[PDB]
């Protein structure tokens, strides 16, 4: 039971890279959730898709930490993520 | 009496009402309300724009019953041209009508309590509410104001999957309604802010035009889906949610009510559409399919035509009247053969029902003021049109 | 066929356990109580929030967001200045002036949308004949000045050029509807 | 580091999140753009996450979100609002109707933009701008608020 | 009565203030306690007890605190 | 999920026993291992001031049968 | 030392008093279907300095005013609602003071001033009408509050809050005057102008922070946020006694800890949960409903100790 | 969904409903994307022989 | 003076908020029901006060004067209630 709860939350927790990687995640992204990368793009964003949760949270973007020269590491904002990717995360298609 | 001028304090919003009011302290004396805070022209602009190009004024002047507003101005321009949708449309508008009515009524009960003071329903609902943007998004492609319901039919069918999810949605939404009345039906608080509030009587109700759930509250048995049947909304059943002892919880009561019948409503549309078209065959009103109109040069010509000038509707004038979730909406349109029309005064449920204000506040708290424009569901675009 | 909503079929009179029942409800607050009941309920449910810059709310194909002018494949742009998507505009927004390339073909000089006036009905979607101009599934281009929001015939062909694949993809899926 | 640029350029970036981080957002309700954010104060899109209260007072109101056609009759009663929120202001306008005219711009009772009345610092577009599309808009707010130094401008003025 | 009952159901805060009312107004008339009340506070001693000079006319007056003359609280104790 | 809201209301709980036990610890340390006296009424307040001319100057210092 | 003992019990207090507003806009926010703030910062912990910091750097309007009143009146509600923190017995109180709950009982009494200032302060006819409300009920709620703790006294023995240690050593009060407590709760919600009974900051403009920005905002928001704290405790002191053991002095403060947050808690669970209630519907509840309780209750409990032969012991 | 079985019962309670059969997240239930391409049916008028227009 | 030294720090923790506050950035509204509320508040207020030595007067060693005058306090304060309810007093 709630033991189950918290060994997923090992998971997670360990899962992003070490410490450092989720501190990344902790603190730019406010999600320690553990996905399958569906791709990486040539900016950098990195694409996962969990789809055992609900609809609106299944296909997240962790975006890159540099595009187009500007650094993205906090100043983080939508329109970062390529309009090839767009429908892909907006689930206009259900195709990577 | 000391004028207070509340409303533009943003106090029952709705839109921006100054509700300039003479209060003896906390007592109302007279509420004399004033509108066009929100007048933008939308009669005397659409004299100048064809018909077709006019049909987004309409879902513009009550927003949160987007298309109920389209199938009134759809209808009015169907009958001035003698020309019915086909039956495949008949039914979405049925389906998305009702959808809409939900749409409004969880606007109207949610708005109602945050202004009262209790917020959580609101955020329950519009959860909900979302959902059901998402159906107009991928009908229309607007989450809002949309645009689907066109003067001879919709514009494109259903995408292929949509039926089965207003389903789903359909299937629950009910427990969604059942929860919030657990918070409010029988609170003992709801009932104390609201009932004795605003009693509005039977006589007086169709004497000020109210027309609207305002007179279905009172005990007056009227609604036009079923004294006047418009589209297919005769080929379904559903219960009109009749009122008596009329008050604020009576009204909202009904409210609730015509959100479960609109479900009984909508299953049965998803039950039973037909296969078919969705829009006239007559290339003379609805535009041709693109495939034929770069293949048939009749087609073409047809496009061209319809899109730069218009329908040209036979000359002639048509009062005609849905039950929009507020209320009567109505549009009398009149047209000369011309291909954008003469005048479109747009009746408001609304109009008739802010001027009750006075009639139905009186001798009442600034508090009580509040809960009545909850229950009349003022949305001052179709007000102030 | 109606229904009384709040109409008491009938008056049932007090009996003592009626009347203890209703007195301990005023008394003890017990609806009150069950309203409590419902609201922690939920806070044990999961949140329905997204992340918004991580994830998106969904948009089907249809969805019109921002406009775009296409290209042919092989470079040359769609639009043919036939002017009816001028025509058919609600808000008089696209403005357009052509006049024959050297090439000898038809092309606009100058094509203007005006967004800020543009209240994206999706017709111009519809009404032109070569589909040059399509709603994009851009929705997030807030800018910070109003001139910026004014969108001449580079911007527009450079607004298609970066979507040209997703509205090729969008307008594939959605043709077969229209 | 040691410098007194330093410390004066870490220091407004202390005063610029504080401010990016919680702007309380005054929403004058006009239209139909005020439902378009209603669902962003909803739960598919919250706005309170990233620190935006639901509502708060003009006097209490660190941005002001113009949603909807501003009316020549309610043009000025928003110039009043805006000269009344505390200073650090800022507005955000929603709304082809708003900035612009959008439908609507060649009416007579309609004010073509709300630019004519209130400075506007983001203009978000759209006829119902979706809520995610205001949310965008916020963050770009968020974005510009960053991007001040004032204090940086005082050290060197 | 009939009242009783209905206000009993309608207004039935003012039935038990009034109830209540009554109930304290009737407990300490009859009660086996009441009188202890005036006693075990009576017997609380907080102010020296000055003792008498011995006359030797006294054998109600106990001669030493411990002495099996005088007063009790053994009614206090075991109560 | 709810337990986000946690992290908040430790921080709170953690700084509502803070005081609880401050007070509890800063009062057996100022007055030599034993709480402090409570003098309610006098009576408590002379024997608190004999116990200080009894012995240094602070009343908490308390000598016993072996004086 | 004992200044020691003062920043502990303040700044401890001002760091949880921030840290209920974050688990008011979470806790409120999962009942509603959101997770409410965690961007900022871990989980939302850095968000309440984050509005704490713009609230102050904004102007402070001012605003056309009586000036000394648009400063002293926020000072007095932060300095009140600190102020009745001193006694509170946690474990051992700071300050035991021997008529210790008159102290509670006059210290909160004084905060109706504030409201009642800023109204007039403030030039708005509007906001003069908003203060009468709240200072209207203050004094109300106080009449019924006042008695309810008379009653609890006369169980208790004293005034001292430090003697119901000892009273709830076997037994929590809320057994015996279950009845009073409920009414004591309503009461510390009507107090703290929480939801329920929220008419303030009402319809008014959803009454004395409408010209009120922020450091003024700031300083009676403070106030209120540790008042909703400090009664709550009061309740955890008074009917909910938390188990006493003098070896060991902190599993009385571990479980006032328990039960001050369930309780504080509660509050925020009832705002969501409850529309408003109507200026006068708030009043015919205390004179009409309550008050006629309260008075006969009062009188119950002369007489349960009587007859009972139960009289408290002084001291 | 996703909930520990006491969190769900105790929320099934405290709602007095079963929540959990309607939940309002929507999970692998809503319509796959991309669903089939769409042949839609022509309508009355497309005949090729008395179709005449001053007949409709 | 433990107090005096509590509440000056009280006073002075706010004064300094609303020093930075200010330095950091850098007619006819009349109802007898309200007025007769506040009266009656004191009424009941002035009771309140007779009411409050009750903690001390139970240990009074009468019991039986305690009880008989503290019950007709109270009942005639009702009493004076239930005027002000028969009257349209308290029907604001
Ligand atoms: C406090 C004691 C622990 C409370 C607890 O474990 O609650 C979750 C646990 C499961 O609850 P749930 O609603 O089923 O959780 C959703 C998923 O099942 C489980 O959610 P999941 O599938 O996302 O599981 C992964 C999750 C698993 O995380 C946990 O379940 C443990 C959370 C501990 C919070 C402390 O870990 C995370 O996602 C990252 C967040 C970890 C906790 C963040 C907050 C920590 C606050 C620390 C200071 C306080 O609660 C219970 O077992 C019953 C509690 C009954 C209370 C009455
Ligand atoms: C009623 O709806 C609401 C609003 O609208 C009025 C709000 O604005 C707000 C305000 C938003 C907040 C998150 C709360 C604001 C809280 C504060 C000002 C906290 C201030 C905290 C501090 C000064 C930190 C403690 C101080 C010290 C350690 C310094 C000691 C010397 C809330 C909570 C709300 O829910
Ligand atoms: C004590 C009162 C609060 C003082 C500052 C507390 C910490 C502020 C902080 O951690 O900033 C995080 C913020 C986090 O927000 P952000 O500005 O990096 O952007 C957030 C990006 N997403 C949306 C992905 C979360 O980072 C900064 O503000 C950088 C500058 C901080 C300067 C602090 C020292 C001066
Ligand atoms: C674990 C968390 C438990 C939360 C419990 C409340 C939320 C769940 C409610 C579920 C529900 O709907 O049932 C309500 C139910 C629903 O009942 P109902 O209102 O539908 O009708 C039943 C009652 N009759 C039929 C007589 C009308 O309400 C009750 O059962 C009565 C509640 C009485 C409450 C009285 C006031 C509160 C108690 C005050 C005294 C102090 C008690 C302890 C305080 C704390 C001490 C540490
Ligand atoms: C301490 C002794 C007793 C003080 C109170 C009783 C006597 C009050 C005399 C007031 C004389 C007029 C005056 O002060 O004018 C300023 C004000 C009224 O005018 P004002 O200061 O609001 O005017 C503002 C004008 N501008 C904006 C230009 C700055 O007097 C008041 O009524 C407010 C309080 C005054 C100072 C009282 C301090 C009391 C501190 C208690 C702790
Ligand atoms: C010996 C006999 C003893 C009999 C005891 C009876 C119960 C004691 C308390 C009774 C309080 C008075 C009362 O009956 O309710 C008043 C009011 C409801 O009144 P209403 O139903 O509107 O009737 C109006 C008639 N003119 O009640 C209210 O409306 C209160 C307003 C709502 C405020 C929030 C209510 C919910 C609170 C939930 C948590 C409660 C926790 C209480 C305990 C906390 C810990 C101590
Ligand atoms: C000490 C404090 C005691 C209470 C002090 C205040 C008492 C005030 C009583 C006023 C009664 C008259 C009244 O005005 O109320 C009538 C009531 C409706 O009240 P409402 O709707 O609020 O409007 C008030 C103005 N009419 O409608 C009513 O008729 C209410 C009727 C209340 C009385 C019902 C019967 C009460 C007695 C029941 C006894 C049951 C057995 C008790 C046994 C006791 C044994 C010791
Ligand atoms: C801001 C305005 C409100 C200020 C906060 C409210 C303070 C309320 C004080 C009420 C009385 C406190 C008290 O009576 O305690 C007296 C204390 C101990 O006395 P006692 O309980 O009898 O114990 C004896 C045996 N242990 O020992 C004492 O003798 C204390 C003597 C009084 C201490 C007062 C502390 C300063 C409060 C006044 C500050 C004045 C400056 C602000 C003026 C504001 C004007 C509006
Ligand atoms: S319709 Fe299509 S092609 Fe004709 S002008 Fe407008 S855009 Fe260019
Ligand atoms: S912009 Fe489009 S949506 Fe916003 S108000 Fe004007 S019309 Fe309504």
């Amino acid at each position: 039971e709630l033991v189950e709860v918290l060994k997923r939350g090992v998971q997670q927790v360990t899962g992003h890279g070490g410490l450092r990687g989720l501190l990344r995640v902790f603190f730019r992204a406010n999600d320690i959730r553990i996905g399958t990368l569906v791709g990486e793009d040539k900016y950098g964003n990195k694409y996962y898709e969990d789809n055992k949760q609900f609809f609106g949270r299944h296909r997240w973007v962790i975006y890159t930490t540099e595009m187009n020269g500007k650094n993205t590491f906090w100043d983080v904002d939508g329109s970062m993520v390529p309009p090839e990717w767009h429908r892909w995360l907006h689930c206009m298609t259900d195709d990577p | 009496n000391m004028t207070l001028n509340f409303g533009p304090q943003h106090p029952a919003a709705h839109g921006v009402l100054r509700l300039v009011l003479e209060l003896s302290g906390e007592m109302v004396r007279k509420c004399d309300p004033h509108i066009g805070l929100l007048h933008r022209g939308t009669e005397k602009l659409i004299e100048y724009k064809t018909y077709l190009q006019a049909l987004p004024y309409f879902d513009r002047l009550d927003y949160v019953s987007m298309m109920c507003n389209e199938q009134a101005y759809s209808i009015a321009v169907e009958k001035l041209l003698n020309i019915q949708p086909p039956p495949r449309a008949q039914w979405i508008r049925v389906l998305f009508g009702e959808i809409t009515r939900i749409l409004n009524h969880i606007m109207a009960v949610t708005t109602h309590a945050l202004d009262i003071g209790a917020m959580t329903p609101f955020f329950w609902m519009f959860e909900e509410r979302e959902k059901m943007f998402e159906f107009y998004e991928r009908v229309s492609g607007a989450r809002m104001h949309a645009a689907y319901i066109r003067p001879g039919g919709v514009h494109q069918d259903l995408p292929l999957g949509l039926l089965d999810d207003i389903y789903e949605f359909s299937k629950n939404f009910s427990l969604r309604i059942d929860e919030v009345e657990e918070m409010l039906t029988n609170n003992r608080i709801w009932r104390n802010r609201t009932v004795d509030i605003g009693v509005v009587t039977a006589e007086d109700a169709l004497n000020y035009g109210f027309s609207g759930v305002m007179l279905r509250g009172s005990g007056i048995q009227w609604d036009l889906r079923k004294t006047q049947p418009y589209d297919v909304y005769d080929q379904v059943e559903f219960d009109v949610p009749i009122g008596s002892r009329g008050d604020c919880y009576d009204r909202y009561l009904c409210r609730v009510e015509e959100m479960r019948q609109s479900l009984r409503i909508i299953e049965q549309c998803l039950n039973k559409m037909p296969p078919g078209e969705i829009k006239v065959d007559d290339a003379k009103v609805s535009p041709p399919k693109r495939a034929e109109m770069k293949t048939s040069m009749e087609s073409l010509i047809h496009h061209f035509k319809l899109y730069t000038e218009g329908y040209q509707v036979p000359p002639g004038a048509t009062y005609t009247a849905i039950e929009a979730p507020k209320g009567e909406f109505g549009v009398y349109l009149v047209s000369d053969g011309s291909s954008r029309p003469y005048r479109c005064k747009i009746k408001a449920p609304g109009f008739a029902h802010l001027a009750g204000l006075d009639k139905m506040s009186k001798g009442h708290m600034l508090a009580d003021v509040v809960a009545i424009i909850g229950t009349q569901d003022i949305v001052f675009g179709e007000i102030d049109r | 066929t109606y229904k009384y909503v709040n109409k008491k079929e009938q008056e049932s009179e007090v009996d003592m356990k009626s009347a203890t029942d209703n007195a301990a409800r005023i008394l003890m607050w017990t609806e009150l109580i069950r309203g409590l009941g419902m609201t922690l309920s939920y806070l044990f449910r999961e949140p329905a929030t997204i992340n918004y810059p991580f994830e998106k709310g969904p948009l089907s194909p249809r969805f019109r967001g921002e406009h775009a002018l296409r290209r042919y494949p092989s470079g040359e742009e769609r639009c043919i200045a036939c002017k009816l998507c001028e025509a058919i505009c609600p808000a008089q927004a696209i403005t357009i002036e052509a006049e024959p390339r050297a090439d000898g073909s038809r092309r606009t000089t100058r094509y203007d949308i005006d967004m800020t006036k543009c209240i994206y009905c999706g017709f111009c979607q519809e009404a032109c004949p070569v589909d040059a101009i399509v709603e994009g599934p851009n929705f997030e281009f807030s800018t910070e000045t109003h001139e910026e929001l004014l969108y001449n015939k580079e911007k527009l062909l450079n607004n298609g050029d970066k979507w040209e694949a997703e509205i090729a993809a969008n307008i594939q899926a959605d043709y077969l509807y229209r | 580091r040691s410098r007194a640029e330093y410390v004066v350029t870490k220091l407004d970036d202390l005063i610029n999140w504080a401010r990016r981080s919680s702007l309380w957002p005054m929403t004058f309700g006009l239209a139909c753009c005020a439902v378009e954010m209603m669902h962003m104060a909803a739960p598919r899109y919250d706005m309170d996450r990233f620190g935006v209260v639901f509502r708060a007072s003009p006097r209490q109101a660190d941005v002001m979100i113009v949603a909807g056609t501003l009316t020549n009759k309610m043009a000025p009663a928003l110039r009043k609002v805006y000269d009344q929120m505390p200073e650090p202001r800022y507005v955000v306008s929603m709304g082809s109707c708003a900035n612009g005219g959008g439908y609507y711009h060649y009416s007579y009772s309609v004010v073509r933009g709300c630019d004519r009345i209130v400075p506007v610092d983001i203009y978000v577009p759209g006829c119902p701008p979706t809520a995610e599309a205001l949310l965008y808009g916020i963050l770009q707010l968020q974005r510009k608020i960053k991007r001040e130094q004032k204090l940086k401008i005082w050290y060197r003025r | 009565s009939a009242f009783l009952k209905n206000a009993w159901a309608k207004e039935p805060v003012l039935v038990v203030s009034f109830s209540v009312w009554g109930l304290a107004i009737i407990m300490p008339m009859i009660s086996p306690y009441t009188k202890y009340a005036s006693m075990i506070n009576k017997a609380t001693p907080y102010n020296y007890p000055v003792p008498v000079r011995d006359d030797g006319n006294m054998p109600d007056v106990p001669s030493h605190p411990q002495d099996p003359l005088g007063p009790s609280l053994d009614w206090l104790k075991n109560l | 999920m709810w337990f986000e809201i946690l992290p908040g209301l430790a921080i709170m709980g953690v700084c509502l026993v803070i005081p609880g036990v401050s007070t509890a610890y800063i009062h057996k340390f100022t007055n030599g291992g034993k709480e402090k006296r409570v003098a309610r009424v006098q009576y408590q307040w002379y024997l608190m001031e004999r116990d200080r001319r009894i012995s240094g100057v602070n009343r908490y210092y308390v000598s016993k049968g072996l004086e | 030392m004992f200044f020691i003992n003062i920043l502990t019990l303040l700044v401890p207090i001002l760091i949880a008093m921030a840290f209920l507003t974050l688990v008011e806009r979470k806790i409120l926010g999962y009942m509603q279907l959101r997770k409410g703030p965690n961007i900022v910062g871990p989980y939302g912990i850095l968000q309440p300095f984050a509005d704490a910091m713009k609230l102050f750097m904004k102007e402070p309007m001012r605003p056309t005013t009586s000036m000394s009143l648009f400063i002293i009146a926020p000072t007095l509600s932060l300095t009140l609602a600190l102020s009745l923190w001193v006694p509170l017995p946690m474990p051992h109180p700071l300050i035991n003071l021997n008529l210790g709950i008159l102290f509670i009982l006059a210290t909160s009494s004084l905060s109706v001033y504030s409201i009642l200032w800023s109204g007039w302060a403030s030039n708005s006819k509007y906001s003069l009408f908003g203060a009468l409300r709240a200072v209207a009920q203050t004094i109300s709620y106080e009449v019924t509050m006042a008695i309810i703790l008379l009653s609890v006294l006369l169980m208790n023995g004293s005034y001292s809050l430090q003697t119901l240690i000892t009273t709830q050593e076997h037994m929590w009060l809320l057994l015996p005057a279950w009845p009073m407590a409920m009414m004591w709760f309503i009461s510390t919600l009507a107090e703290t102008n929480r939801a329920p009974f929220d008419l303030t900051e009402g319809e008014s403009e959803l009454g004395f922070n409408v010209e009120y920005a922020a450091g003024p905002f700031a300083l009676f928001f403070m106030a209120e946020y540790t008042n909703i704290i400090l009664m709550n405790a009061l309740t955890t002191i008074i009917f909910l006694g938390p188990l006493y053991y003098i070896n060991l002095p902190e599993l009385y403060s571990t479980n006032f800890m328990m039960e001050a947050l369930l309780l504080s808690s509660t509050f925020l669970w009832i705002r969501a949960s409850y529309p408003r209630f109507r200026y006068d519907q708030l009043m015919h509840l205390l004179w009409k409903n309550f008050l006629p309780l309260t008075l006969a209750l009062c009188m119950w409990h002369i007489s349960l100790p009587i007859f009972t032969a139960g009289v408290p012991p002084y001291m | 969904a996703s909930a520990t079985r006491v969190i769900q019962k105790l929320r099934n309670w405290a709602s007095g409903q079963d929540l959990q059969a309607k939940l309002q997240l929507r999970y692998q239930e809503i319509a796959k994307r991309t669903q089939p391409p769409p042949k839609l049916p022509v309508g009355p008028s497309h005949k090729l022989s008395n179709n005449y227009y001053c007949t409709r | 003076m433990n107090l005096y030294t509590v509440i000056f720090i009280n006073i002075l923790l706010s004064l300094t908020l609303i020093l930075v506050a200010f330095w950091l950035p850098q007619r006819l509204p009349f109802s007898m029901k309200f007025f007769l509320v506040a009266i009656t508040f004191l009424l009941f207020d002035l009771e309140i006060a007779l009411l409050l030595p009750l903690p001390w007067a139970i240990q009074t060693i009468k019991t039986s004067t305690m009880m008989i005058m503290a019950f007709i306090l109270v009942t005639i304060l009702s009493l004076g209630l239930a005027y002000e309810w028969t009257q349209k007093g308290l029907e604001w």
